[PDB]
């Protein structure tokens, strides 16, 4: 689990969810 | 060896305490309540006092480091399922050897007693929820205690005689005595609860990880349903920071400092008590809240949740079983599992349990 | 799961 590919989907995730 | 009497079982098996003196041991009355990739779970009646013992079967010769065996001989707690004795003998795979565990059997679990109220629609009396969550944390301190962290924490774990209320942890096919210093593998406990620690990737986390999986259990009781379902890390991790809200930075490195320099956008968190129902008792919210940190050093200990006001009901000397019954065992704490924290005794003990 | 050996 690379950290760099985690973020990534992990920080498009929170962003569609974001208010 | 098999000879007729219905088929006893006569087996060479050792007993879990002490010395290995093995001795005779029969039984019958053979009967499969459960199977997996581990190996097979029986059920059997020991021939000579007929209690029921449950013997798990499996395969402790494999790639992965098989410390089931080795930790159980060391435990004797009133909340950890007893080793009554352990043998070996040939299993479905021709030549191959297979260890067999015979240990108390208990009928329910945590799980199943859960599931029930679930399809009921109705919800778990929070005299259970505080009897069970009590003795599961007094089974991790007494773990703890010794160094070893059972690493899969989870309802399905924790085994229940519903008459007596008394919980029994079990499956320590995945706990491990932590090293401060030595890596460990990161995909050690199950779906909805992993710690956030275990979910980055984390190979140096500690015996908190316990604690999580118990704040999860804790939610999952209040709820009816998984706090933090979802197939994937990230799916749970979304799960997570929906109601806790983002990490910070601190937090974060706290778990994981490979991530600390990445920008997750920032997602407010979702109040406890909007989480729960609002006829949930405040003082299981505030537990709840003190279990599920991100740091893991933030998390209270399992002798420090004990201690937690939502347990005082336990604590009531009037206090009785909803079926009419005294409660279990809950305050003959031995000096070991006090170690961490000797002075919680002065709450721990409630003023009555001392003669 | 344990840790691999
Ligand atoms: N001593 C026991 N008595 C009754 N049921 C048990 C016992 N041990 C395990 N089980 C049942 O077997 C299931 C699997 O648990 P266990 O065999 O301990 O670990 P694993 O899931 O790795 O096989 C549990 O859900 C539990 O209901
Ligand atoms: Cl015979
Ligand atoms: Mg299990
Ligand atoms: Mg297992």
């Amino acid at each position: 689990v690379e950290p760099q590919k985690f973020a990534e989907e992990l920080i498009h995730r929170l962003e569609a969810v974001q208010r | 060896k098999v000879s007729r009497d219905s088929k006893v079982t006569t087996v060479v098996a050792t007993p879990g305490q002490g010395p290995d003196r093995p001795q005779e041991v029969s039984y019958t009355d053979t009967k499969v309540i459960g199977n997996g990739s581990f190996g097979v779970v029986y059920q059997a009646k020991l021939c000579d006092s007929g209690e029921l013992v449950a013997i798990k079967k499996v395969l402790q010769d494999k790639r992965f480091k098989n410390r089931e065996l080795q930790i159980m001989r060391k435990l004797d707690h009133c909340n950890i399922v007893r080793l009554r004795y352990f043998f070996y003998s040939s299993g479905e795979k021709k030549d191959e050897v297979y260890l067999n565990l015979v240990l108390d059997y208990v009928p329910e679990t945590v799980y199943r007693v859960a599931r029930h109220y679930s399809r009921a629609k109705q919800t778990l009396p929070v005299i259970y929820v505080k009897l069970y969550m009590y003795q599961l944390f007094r089974s991790l301190a007494y773990i703890h205690s010794f160094g070893i962290c059972h690493r899969d924490i989870k309802p399905q774990n924790l085994l229940l005689d519903p008459d007596t209320a008394v919980l029994k942890l079990c499956d320590f096919g995945s706990a491990k005595q932590l090293v401060r210093g030595e890596p460990n593998v990161s995909y050690i406990c199950s779906r909805y609860y992993r710690a956030p620690e275990l979910i980055f990737g984390a190979t140096d986390y500690t015996s908190s990880i316990d604690v999580w999986s118990a704040g999860c259990v804790l939610a999952e009781l209040l709820l009816g349903q998984p706090i933090f379902p979802g197939d994937s890390g990230v799916d749970q991790l979304v799960e997570i920071i929906k109601v806790l809200g983002t990490p910070t930075r601190e937090q974060i490195r706290e778990m994981n400092p490979n991530y600390t320099e990445f920008k997750f956008p920032q997602i407010k968190a979702h109040p406890w008590t909007k989480v729960f129902r609002p006829r949930t008792p405040p003082e299981a919210i505030a537990l709840c809240s003190r279990l599920l940190e991100y740091t893991p050093t933030a998390r209270l200990t399992p002798l420090e949740a004990c201690a937690h006001s939502f347990f005082d009901e336990l604590r009531d000397p009037n206090v009785k079983l909803p079926n009419g019954r005294d409660t279990p065992a809950l305050f003959n704490f031995t000096t070991q599992e006090l170690s961490s924290n000797p002075p919680l005794a002065t709450i721990l003990i409630p003023p009555h349990a001392r003669h | 799961a344990p840790d691999l050996s």
